[PDB]
């Protein structure tokens, strides 16, 4: 599994 | 290095045209694997509320098609959320790019090979957020995934949310809904 949270996610934008 | 996501994801669009057949209005716009991917496609697409009636997006994991008849889906189903005609300008945009990110974030638990891909219909009556997954007899996953979408999304009890199976004399009641 791979995850990404939403707040990590976003600083990736 | 850009972030690798989990698995493969296509985004598709329809655009509404009343001169030809359904699936051929259905374009695949992109593939990507990584989220720096994911948001070069984002932030250059259109908003889905900027989308004209009878437009869709469509999120599915590579390899299955956005459609009902496809083997991922056939047996499958949805949690269907509808946008209110008035509270859609604030809540359109939002809804969807947060199932995205739920999504391609992986997180739906050990519910994740169960889920097939995100869908959002614009349309004049009322737009729909839809969260397909392949198995609509799996009531516990079903129920679970559900629960992490309305957490999410911030979707309220006043605005219940449905499971029901991909749509014969009977109108078809949903197979779950929240709150229950
Ligand atoms: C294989 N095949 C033809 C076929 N296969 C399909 O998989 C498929 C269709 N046709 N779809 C067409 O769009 C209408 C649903 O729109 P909607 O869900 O936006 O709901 P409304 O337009 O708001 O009523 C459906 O009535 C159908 O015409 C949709 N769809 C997924």
């Amino acid at each position: 599994r791979i995850i990404y949270d939403r707040k990590f996610l976003m600083e990736c934008r | 290095m850009r972030h690798p996501l989990q698995c493969h994801w296509a985004l598709w669009y329809l655009k509404a045209d009343r001169s030809k057949d359904w699936e051929d209005c259905l374009k695949q716009v992109a593939v990507f694997d990584t989220v720096e991917d994911f948001w070069s496609l984002y932030n250059h697409i259109q908003a889905a509320s900027g989308l004209t009636w009878g437009s869709d997006y469509y999120l599915f994991k590579e390899g299955i098609k956005p459609m009902w008849e496809d083997e991922n889906n056939v047996k499958g189903g949805r949690w269907l959320v509808v946008v209110d005609k008035q509270k859609r300008a604030q809540l359109l945009d939002h809804y969807w790019l947060e199932l995205l990110m739920a999504i391609i974030g992986e997180q739906f638990e050990d519910n994740g090979e169960y889920i097939c891909g995100a869908v959002v219909n614009v349309r004049q009556k009322g737009d729909k957020v839809s969260l397909w997954t392949r198995d609509s007899l799996k009531d516990d996953v079903n129920l679970r995934i559900g629960q992490i979408l309305k957490a999410k999304l911030e979707i309220p009890d006043t605005e219940p949310i449905r499971y029901e199976v991909h749509k014969t004399g009977s109108m078809v009641k949903p197979r779950i809904v929240i709150p229950s």
